[PDB]
């Protein structure tokens, strides 16, 4: 039978969120900074709601890279307040909260947010000054720009503020001068035309679908596999490492899923995860549920090495896919990633009337941004959905950023003290006088 | 124990509690109501206008396996790939089909 003649499983544990090691203030950072020339120095925060990126625009990448949540609690045991706010967070009492509201790129838990910026400036070195850049949502909304306004200028006293887009950010450090930019992140995936450096804002679109929500939908599934009782807890910090480990953008999907659970070669197109197990004529071969839950091999309940093991199968493919297909997939009941920037390309930006040589100057440059682009072959897949609905012979070229998340970082570091930066500063005193909703329009930010 | 007396000074070298933020002004008070949701914020203003429906038919998968699902039971409003997983849908635990529906974001609550 060919299941006593498959090799033996591999296997792979379980990732998680973990904490790894104190790192102290960064004191030769403060020491830079006063050494460089006066008004070329900004502290720069690429405030990912995946991954809070700080350091110092001189410098070639981040010092800090955190999540953006807190824990604070007594320890009844000891009587006194413990406070977290970043990996030293371990995601050991996980009192977590999170700055974000969950699968959104908006700030709402000020309180989280402000113990952030102080674990950022504490580790940067700063002991009592100097500018900030820092990066927003697109359309972020005006009073979340209020408060973050209000805590930077009022808490911290920072001289000046300004903010841009992550997105942007990054197409411009990879030299982009005229594209559509490609953005999809842990909040959710944007397309953005940009034309002449200047965003078309007027023309983005944001799907609400991104690398958290793929964790989400990744733990539903595996809860409905194995909704007879998986052992092991299940959480959407492991199905994250699962999604970036295992799944990939099929280059076509129906044709790839029909077969995908096809007892032949379904040896190597399952991938098996271990949870941390405590060591103590028709039948499942012709099962289909048993291929899609156990794969080819027999299973039985007595061992624990065979117990706690998800079976990915069929996700492995239809978890990324949900950015093509939102409705179908997952209900999101939002255009495709493909549809959303064939609607820009074909119909906004030839009808838009400032614009010049539409669509085919934008063609020669779709831009991939933001780590939930990394999935493999997301390229192809996008070039050829685009490839169908641009005319004949049209110039189409897409690109992955170098370096898709720290890029976006890297081109806010870049432009933080350019001339066109320090116009677009707002001063303490502009902010006394217009308040935090007041902001210097230009190319990388909000309207 | 060593382990448990490192655990807590591995705590206490974490904790930023103990640290006195010089840089902080210590007038300066937040509003405890400023968390608020962003339904709420939206709704304050009576452009997170972005988003965009479809019109493309909608293939239809199985919710089991994910599998092109021919056939929608009329009883369970599932979609099912082959007869086999009809079997196991229709024997499905008493709250289990609207966790199925819920993987879609379908509610019949
Ligand atoms: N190699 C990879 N392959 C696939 N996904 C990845 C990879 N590396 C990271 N991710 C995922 O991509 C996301 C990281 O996105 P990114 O850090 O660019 O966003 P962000 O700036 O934190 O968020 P946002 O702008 O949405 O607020 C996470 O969901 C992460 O799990
Ligand atoms: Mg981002």
């Amino acid at each position: 039978e060919p299941w006593k003649r498959l090799p033996p499983p591999t296997v792979y544990p379980v990732k998680e969120a973990r904490f790894e090691k104190y790192i102290p203030p960064q004191l030769d950072g403060r020491e830079r900074a006063l050494a460089q020339p006066p008004g070329q120095v900004a502290i720069v925060i690429d405030n990912g709601s995946h991954s809070v990126r700080a350091g110092w625009n001189f410098e070639d990448k981040p010092r800090l890279a955190i999540p953006p949540i807190m824990s604070k609690y007594r320890d009844r045991k000891m009587g006194k307040t413990f406070s977290f706010a970043g990996s030293d967070c371990y995601a050991a009492r996980s009192h977590i909260r999170n700055a974000f509201e969950a699968g959104t790129g908006i700030v709402s838990n000020w309180d989280v947010m402000e113990h952030v910026l102080d674990y950022v400036f504490v580790k940067l070195g700063m002991n009592e000054d100097m500018p900030i850049v820092m990066t927003e949502a697109v359309a972020n909304l005006p009073y979340s720009r209020k408060s973050m306004s209000e805590i930077i200028f009022e808490c911290y006293g920072a001289p000046s503020l300004v903010y841009g887009i992550d997105s942007l950010f990054s197409f411009r450090h990879n030299q982009g001068q005229t594209g559509l930019v490609v953005s999809s992140s842990y909040s959710a995936t944007h397309v953005i035309p940009v034309y002449n450096r200047k965003a078309l804002l007027s023309q983005a679109i944001r799907l609400n679908w991104g690398g958290w929500h793929m964790a989400e939908y990744m733990l539903k599934l595996l809860k409905l596999k194995y909704y007879t009782g998986f052992p092991g807890k299940l959480n959407s910090s492991q199905t994250e490492h699962m999604v970036r480990d295992f799944c990939y953008v099929s280059l076509d999907y129906d044709r790839e899923l029909a077969g995908y659970l096809d007892w032949t070669g379904l040896e190597d197109r399952e991938r098996i995860v271990q949870y941390p197990y405590t060591e103590e004529q028709r039948d499942w071969s012709k099962s289909l549920l048993h291929a899609f839950r156990y794969g080819p091999r027999p299973f039985d309940p007595s061992s624990q090495a065979e117990t706690h093991r998800v079976h990915l199968n069929v996700e492995r493919i239809r978890v990324p896919e949900v950015l093509f297909q939102p409705a179908a997939i997952a209900g999101v009941d939002q255009a495709g990633l493909v549809e959303i920037a064939g609607d820009i390309l074909c119909q906004r930006l030839p009808s838009l009337p400032g614009i010049q040589d539409a669509p085919d100057a934008f063609l020669r440059d779709v831009f991939l941004t933001g780590g939930n682009t990394l999935f493999q072959n997301f390229d192809e897949r996008l070039r050829q959905g685009l490839m169908a609905l641009l005319p004949v012979g049209a110039p189409l070229r897409v690109r992955r950023a170098q370096d898709a998340i720290l890029d976006a970082w890297r081109g806010a570091a870049g432009w933080a003290c350019t001339e066109e930066a320090k116009a677009a500063w707002i001063t303490r005193e502009e902010y006394l006088e217009k308040g935090g909703e007041y902001i210097k329009e230009h190319d990388l930010g909000n309207a | 124990q060593s382990a448990q007396a490192a655990h807590q000074a591995l705590v206490e070298q974490l904790d930023l509690h103990s640290i006195h933020k010089t840089f902080r002004n210590p007038n300066w008070r937040p509003n405890q109501r400023r968390n608020k949701t962003i339904k709420a914020i939206l709704g304050e203003s009576q452009t997170n206008i972005e988003s965009a429906p479809s019109l493309a038919p909608m293939k239809h998968y199985c919710d089991v396996t994910g599998l092109p699902a021919p056939y929608l039971d009329p009883k369970t409003r599932l979609r099912y790939h082959n007869k086999e997983i009809f079997a196991m849908i229709r024997n499905l635990p008493q709250g289990m089909g609207e966790q199925f529906l819920e993987a879609r974001g379908a509610h019949t609550v």
